[PDB]
RNA sequence: CGCAAGACGGACCAGAGCGAAAGCAUUUGCCAAGAAUGUUUUCAUUAAUCAAGAACGAAAGUCGGAGGUUCGAAGACGAUCAGAUACCGUCGUAGUUCCGACCAUAAACGAUGCCGACCGGCGAUGCGGCGGCGUUAUUCCCAUGACCCGCCGGGCAGCUUCCGGGAAACCAAAGUCUUUGGGUUCCGGGGGGAGUAUGGUUGCAAAGCUGAAACUUAAAGGAAUUGACGGAAGGGCACCACC
């Protein structure tokens, strides 16, 4: 009868500036008939994109969520709000004849935003071992675990937000676990897999600007 | 479009009774080009096919 | 109607393709996916029970979605192939690589592929009980 | 006869038999 | 009189192995006994490979995998035929087929 | 995009590990227990198997509380069918989940009691210990982790053998048996009646343990062989098959 995307209007989105490419796609929403609001529906809406559409030089299998948290006349405003990898990435690194390591940290930044960080790794084997399977003790897993956890709790409640995404964008914290574990076990395919918001801070708008620039 | 293409060599017989044939054929426009048709009907090698839709290919045998 | 963008750039939307082994789903969101473009399911097209799951029907189910957000102004999806997960199979039905096919053949720019069925680390009893399906 | 169906015949029988064959009769 | 010295499962040295369900039929069968078969395939089939390579928006984008992991029971392997009868001198060889060319 | 509840810990997960057997898989902490290996420590026969008597004992089931996501006996329907009171589909009650009391039964199986000695090879695998060129990490050094080549001791198994057994299938034990004796516990005597009746005993109940006879019958049964069949698998041929 009427059409109701006649109503419809386009916003553009922007990436926060720790990433080169800003524009990351449009989005639609309702125009304001006095009853509801276009900017409270905008807000709280997540974006997956993927790293290869953020930075050019960087790998296509990291993705990450952006959250919508103010908006300023046709362009809404996003910020950090997850991380993650692609499932066809998992379901490779997952392999029979070999073990895996995981562990899950809770650490809150200097600025308030707490986070939930998961990592993984399996066991690597040698360049001229004869022995089909290569497995790691319990005692082995525990301290690799443990050398996880330290690792991923001293390079996050020091640091702030805005420096924890550029640690996340190449995932230093993988290369220094891997590193770390090596007189342990030897592990291969080390990385922060997914990483969780549990508790932001009370919205400042001069944050905001101050992550946009 | 209408692509003409020349019979390389000569696959099988597939079909439930065997009517089919399957074959291997070069695009004329492109001699580089080459994929597996099925026939109907008696062919031999250097055959020319009439392929009204050139992009369908055939699960060979 | 529809976003004011160049020629050289494109607008991206997210297809779901939920294929089951009765139904097929072609689904058009914006990126966030909180906005619905256009919604076709396989049976819409064929009037009947059996043929809801089949190639043709997914086939004819993405050129209707392919034309109503050609319409709009989108030109490029991104693509969440999706089965029904759970308990039950994780394989996809018959109708997705149709579908993907046909949303291929009308034009459309395709993004990036990605599997999204869900996968239980663990999850409640399966319906059959102890014997299965025994049909 | 399968034999497990023929122990649950016998045991349903004895069932039968002892609520007829009352102690207290 | 035995078929199989092993039983027709891989229990040795325990006594209880969880069950699983079939993905054919969701019937219980115990993990080591089932017939387990990984499964790595493309999403888009031969023909869709070279229709979407021209359609996409990327240079040289490499499409995804699907890895899926299938149980099935003796009844559903024989059936679909991914698991056969063998002679009786045959059935103790447990060397996978050659499916590497 | 969030919230709430309950149940389960995928992939990694293996003829791998632990436990007397039932059985045991998210991280961390605490508590007690244990096998194997190492030992130029200590006691000095303290040992093996076991009437009586005890602890534990899947699932289902019973009695009280707490929760009830999923599944789901019974039940109500829709289909199928000559007929279905079944197989299939929609719902759904006990139950499935936790605590406290009962129940003591499974193809509870390696269908194979435990302790000890002897009797062929081979390659792996898990734990501990010992020895040895050489690659890697701890920026240097030993040393300790990851590989590599060996040896010893327990453990789960595998391949091979005219060791020898057996009716054979097969078994390095199911061998060392008419050339018959290492110790010890349980237990069978043609097939049915029948694990039934009765007595005793335990339990709230369901039922558990012990457990006959009258009568009837010339076979029942094990392993293997040749055929015939199969709504079993794979090949071949035929215009009295098809295309
Ligand atoms: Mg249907
Ligand atoms: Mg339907
Ligand atoms: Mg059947
Ligand atoms: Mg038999
Ligand atoms: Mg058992
Ligand atoms: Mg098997
Ligand atoms: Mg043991
Ligand atoms: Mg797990
Ligand atoms: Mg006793
Ligand atoms: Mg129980
Ligand atoms: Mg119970
Ligand atoms: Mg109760
Ligand atoms: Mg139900
Ligand atoms: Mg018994
Ligand atoms: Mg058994
Ligand atoms: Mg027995
Ligand atoms: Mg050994
Ligand atoms: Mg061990
Ligand atoms: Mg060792
Ligand atoms: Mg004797
Ligand atoms: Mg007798
Ligand atoms: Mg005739
Ligand atoms: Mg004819
Ligand atoms: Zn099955």
């Amino acid at each position: 009868v009427v059409d109701p995307f006649s109503k419809k209007d386009w916003y553009d989105v922007k990436a926060p500036a720790m990433f080169n490419i800003r524009n990351i796609g449009k989005t639609l929403v309702t125009r304001t008939q006095g009853t509801k609001i276009a900017s409270d529906g905008l807000k709280g809406r997540v974006f997956e994109v993927s790293l290869a559409d953020l930075q050019n030089d960087e790998v296509a299998f990291r993705k990450f969520k952006l959250i919508t948290e103010d908006v300023q006349g046709k362009n809404c405003l996003t910020n950090f709000h997850g991380m993650d990898l692609t499932r066809d990435k998992m379901c490779s690194m997952v392999k029979k004849w070999q073990t895996m390591i995981e562990a899950h940290v809770d650490v809150k930044t200097t600025d308030g935003y707490l986070l939930r960080l998961f990592c993984v790794g399996f066991t690597k084997k040698r360049n001229n071992q004869i022995r089909k399977t290569s497995y790691a003790q319990h005692q082995q897993v525990r301290q690799i675990r443990k050398k996880m956890m330290e690792i991923m709790t001293r390079e996050v409640q020091t640091n702030d937000l805005k420096e924890v995404v550029n640690k996340l964008i190449p995932d230093s914290i993988g290369k220094d676990i891997e590193k770390a574990c090596q007189s342990i076990y030897p592990l291969h395919d080390v990385f922060v897999r997914k990483v969780k918001m549990l508790k932001k801070p009370k919205f400042e708008l001069g944050k905001l600007m101050e992550l946009h620039g | 479009p209408i692509k003409l293409a020349r019979v390389t060599k000569v696959l099988g017989r597939t079909g439930s009774q065997g009517q089919c044939t399957q074959v291997r054929v070069e695009f004329m426009d492109d001699t580089s080009r080459s994929i597996i048709r099925n026939v109907k009907g008696p062919v031999r090698e250097g055959d020319v096919l009439t392929l009204l839709e050139s992009e369908r290919e055939a699960r060979r045998l | 109607l529809g976003p004011q963008v160049a020629e050289g750039e494109n607008v991206f939307g997210v297809c779901h393709i939920f294929a089951s082994f009765n139904d097929t789903f072609v689904h058009v969101t914006d990126l966030s996916g909180k906005e619905t473009i256009c919604r076709v399911t396989g049976g819409m097209k064929v009037k009947a029970d059996r043929d809801e799951s089949s190639p043709y029907a997914a086939m004819l189910a993405a050129q209707d979605v392919a034309q109503r957000c050609k319409e709009l102004g989108i030109t490029a999806l991104h693509i969440k192939l999706r089965a029904t997960g759970g308990n039950r199979t994780k394989t996809p039905g018959p109708g997705a690589q149709s579908a993907l096919r046909a949303l291929a053949r009308s034009g459309m720019k395709i993004g990036r592929i990605e599997d999204v069925t869900p996968i239980p680390s663990d999850s409640t009893r399966r319906k059959g009980g102890r014997r299965g399906r025994r049909l | 006869m399968r034999a497990k169906w023929r122990k649950k015949r016998m045991r349903r029988l004895k069932r039968k038999r002892r609520k007829m064959r009352q102690r207290s009769k | 009189t035995k078929k199989r010295r092993n039983n027709g499962r891989a229990k040795k040295g325990r006594g209880h192995v969880q069950p699983i369900r079939c993905t054919n039929c969701a019937r219980c069968v115990p993990k080591d006994k089932a017939i387990k078969k990984f499964v790595i395939r493309n999403i888009v089939e031969a023909a869709a490979v070279r229709d979407i390579s021209e359609a996409s928006v990327f240079d040289a984008y490499v499409l995804p995998k699907l890895y899926v992991k299938l149980h099935y029971c003796v009844s559903c392997a024989i059936h679909s035929k991914v698991v056969r009868n063998r002679s009786r001198e045959a059935r103790k060889d447990r060397t996978p087929p050659p499916r590497f060319r």
